[PDB]
């Protein structure tokens, strides 16, 4: 009902998070994995999607999209053609370690949810598309899924529930907008990592031309224990429309970064200071924080203090939740320079397919170069405005929108510190 | 690939030589209508004005394109040919 | 720039270059495209190609070639592939290949430093190789190890949490046959706290725990 901060053990999903216990099928069995998949499995689809519903669990790729009514888009009739489960596991967004944790210390989790949601969706295989610089989580991963073949646990019988189910993992060769729906499916495909429109959406014709279902590590790793504790269990961590226990990475300017599992709707501040051991100089060092990924707006102390760590609370801050990578930065930071970075990082990891990325994100970080070294007239700021305006919703995918949103939120607090680099660039002439 | 210019009927006439001028090399006429163009709003208009005018005329219907099936997913397809290769 | 996107036959890089894959490598492949519908075999082009990498190190425009004709694909549809992914070496690199992060959450905890001290160590600058051909040192952007940064990524190995001192370690280590201990260099082990653990510090519950009943 209220004060959603503190999250006990006996409630922690994930447990080995720091590779204290052996990640293999022997800890898994022994910390409760693998345990009644067959019921699990024997009971229809339609209620492991009403476990996903009553649960509110929503996705953690960045977007936040409930689950159930995503998997029961994909829960009708075969036309003849082999329904796909595509796992998202390129997590390239600047502040992500969360599912590289999870994939190499408690991969079991991931691929019973392989199974389930399997299951659920009617599907015949589990396509993981891992990262390519994750080569030992990946062999970590296929370890775990030869363990799982040799018990029986997927393949012919799995668990012994006339259900036949495999799992293939997939490398990725180093693209950051291969961890979308679509360009993640290209990718598998063979081609560019070149993101498809929708309509078509995945599940009607995704991919193979078959219907598919996208999802991220922490879902799927998360939906067997919620099929097997209740979703209600997990309804009762966060607020009303967001639920769940969530991951949190903490990175930045700060003496104690960390991963951690937390109840959503927690406060920054404590969810900071509690864990991690605050920020280096302490909370009046603190210059501003990015709540998200390097896809989500800033926000300055200000608002830092008394804002939740959810979707719509930060949606009311006018930033976002996104993978909740807490990136946090000091008085002692050209704010600008680290923006013009991710702006940088945004313009090496676009596809270029769509004009106003292609062009307007190179654009933006040569106005970010010039903004930080101030060889700019303060009148520019709003044509950089009215550019990732420009960008935000005339896109194919969302790096447009992640290029467009950082700018937009160091220019709606700290719009002086760009005017006095000028300033100063003028007076130096 | 604009398409108003192919709205509204015209009237040509037939072309005749075009010969280099000795001097300079210009091309020269002794056809008046050589540049004559007319627009119409319709068919019948034309064959009206040049019956009028006393002209022999040879119509030329108008050319519309037909309509056309397409679909963004018959780029991706799982048994048949448009699956296509060029993203 | 060094990233051309265009290939002009060389000596070195020809289509009569000398590549091939080994009876080892074709069975990888064999598998690889089973793992696959039977009429999408275009799906290996990724995971062969850097397999074919890792045999040879890089990647030259027969590669492409041959990779192709295995799986009965244009060449074309492969080159895009290689200049798109940069995973994807087209020019020979160093024994140890070296990917500097230098994004902010990297940046932010003073990831420059580690770039400067390499580039000194090796005698290179932030795009080239050593003379020895045994190093290349690149920037690059977030490899998913934001939280125990600095950090460089050697040859399909992480070394993360690190310093000065601990890069020098690394590279006087790499220079006399060595291949190190990927992880942090500091006393934690993974993305764990650095004073102690704060989040499972008790023992986890075990099998049957939490149940709903009716499953
Ligand atoms: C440029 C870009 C990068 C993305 N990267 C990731 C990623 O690394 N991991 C991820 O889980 N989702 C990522 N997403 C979000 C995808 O839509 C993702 O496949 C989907 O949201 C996962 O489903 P879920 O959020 O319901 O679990 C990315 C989206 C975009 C536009
Ligand atoms: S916004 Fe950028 S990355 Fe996304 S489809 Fe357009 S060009 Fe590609
Ligand atoms: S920013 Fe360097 S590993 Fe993520």
């Amino acid at each position: 009902k209220t004060s959603f901060g503190s999250l006990k053990d006996e409630d922690r999903i994930f447990t080995n998070l720091y590779g204290r216990h052996d990640w293999r099928l022997k800890g898994a069995l022994r910390r409760g994995d693998w345990y009644k998949t067959k019921e699990i499995l024997l009971k229809g689809p339609d209620w492991i999607l009403g476990e996903m519903k009553t649960s509110g669990l929503r996705g953690r790729g960045g977007a936040g999209f409930p689950t159930g009514l995503k998997w029961s888009f994909m829960n009708k009739p075969s036309d003849g053609r082999p329904k796909y489960l595509v796992v998202n596991a390129d997590e390239g967004e600047p502040g992500t370690c969360k599912d590289r944790e999870i994939m190499r210390h408690d991969p079991h989790k991931l691929v019973e949810g392989c199974l389930v949601g399997g299951r659920a969706m009617g599907a015949r295989a589990a396509y993981i598309y891992i990262r390519g610089e994750f080569y030992n989580e990946a062999s970590n991963l296929q370890v775990a899924i030869r363990e799982a073949y040799e018990a029986g646990l997927i393949g012919k019988n799995a668990c012994g529930s006339d259900y036949d189910f495999d799992v293939f993992v997939v490398r990725g060769a180093g693209a950051y907008i291969c961890g979308e729906e679509t360009a993640l499916i290209e990718s598998i495909e063979g081609k560019q990592g070149k993101p498809r429109l929708k309509p078509p959406f995945p599940a009607d014709v995704g991919v193979f031309g078959c219907p598919t279902t996208v999802a991220n590590v922490e879902t799927v790793a998360v939906s067997p224990t919620i099929c097997r504790r209740g979703g209600t269990w997990f309804a009762g961590f966060g607020r009303e429309r967001n639920s769940g226990t969530k991951l949190f990475n903490i990175s930045g300017h700060v003496n104690h970064p960390c991963t951690v599992e937390e109840e959503m709707s927690v406060p920054l501040k404590e969810l900071i200071e509690k864990h991690a051991g605050g920020v280096t100089g302490g909370w009046d060092n603190l210059l501003a924080v990015i709540p998200g990924g390097s896809s989500t707006p800033l926000i300055p102390k200000s608002v830092c203090e008394t804002v939740l760590m959810d979707f719509d609370a930060l949606v009311q801050a006018q930033t976002g939740l996104g993978t909740a990578a807490v990136i946090v930065m000091d008085r002692s930071t050209d704010i600008v320079k680290a923006i013009a970075r991710l702006i940088e990082f945004y313009k090496h990891e676009s596809c270029g397919q769509c004009t106003p990325c292609r062009e307007g994100v190179d654009w933006m970080n040569k106005v970010m170069a010039r903004f930080v070294k101030g060889d700019a007239r303060p009148a520019e700021i709003d044509s950089l405005w009215e550019i990732s305006k420009q960008i935000e919703g005339h896109t194919i995918c969302a790096l447009g929108d992640g290029a467009a949103w950082p700018v937009q939120g160091l220019i709606r607090h700290f719009r002086p510190e760009l005017e006095d680099r000028m300033q100063r660039f003028a007076q130096q002439h | 690939s604009g398409v108003n210019n192919t709205k509204k009927w015209k009237m040509e006439f037939d072309t005749r030589e075009r010969w280099e001028n000795p001097l300079m090399g210009w091309a020269s006429t002794a056809d008046p209508l050589s540049n004559m163009v007319l627009t119409f709003s319709a068919k019948e208009d034309a064959i009206a004005f040049a019956e009028k005018n006393g002209w022999s005329y040879d119509v030329e219907e108008k050319k519309v394109p037909k309509p056309k099936s397409k679909s963004y997913g018959a780029n991706f397809s799982w048994n048949k040919r448009t699956r296509v290769s060029t993203k | 720039g060094g990233a051309l996107f265009v290939h002009r036959d060389t000596p070195e890089n020809n289509p009569d270059t000398p590549f091939d894959f080994t009876p080892e490598n074709y069975k990888r492949i064999e598998a690889i495209v089973k793992n696959y519908p039977e009429g999408h075999q275009a799906a290996a082009v990724l995971p062969v190609l850097d397999l074919a990498q890792r045999q040879n190190g890089w990647l030259p425009i027969s590669a492409m070639n041959k990779v192709a004709e295995v799986l009965q694909v244009p060449p074309m549809r492969v080159y895009e592939v290689a200049t798109f992914y940069t995973m994807y070496n087209r020019k020979p690199v160093g024994k140890y290949h070296i990917q500097v992060c230098t994004t902010t959450p990297c940046m932010l905890r003073d990831s420059d430093s580690i770039l400067e001290t390499l580039q000194r160590k090796l005698g290179i600058k932030v795009g080239e190789t050593t003379p020895d051909k045994l190093f290349t040192l690149i920037e690059v952007e977030c490899l998913g190890a934001c939280v125990n940064a600095p950090m460089v990524q050697i040859n399909d190995n992480y070394y993360e949490d690190l310093t000065p001192k601990d890069i020098e370690e690394i590279i006087d280590e790499l220079k006399a046959g060595k291949v190190p201990k990927p992880g942090p260099r500091s006393g934690r082990f993974c993305c764990e706290p650095a004073g102690g653990l704060t989040s499972l510090t008790e023992p986890p519950k075990g099998p049957g725990f939490g149940v709903q009943a009716g499953l």
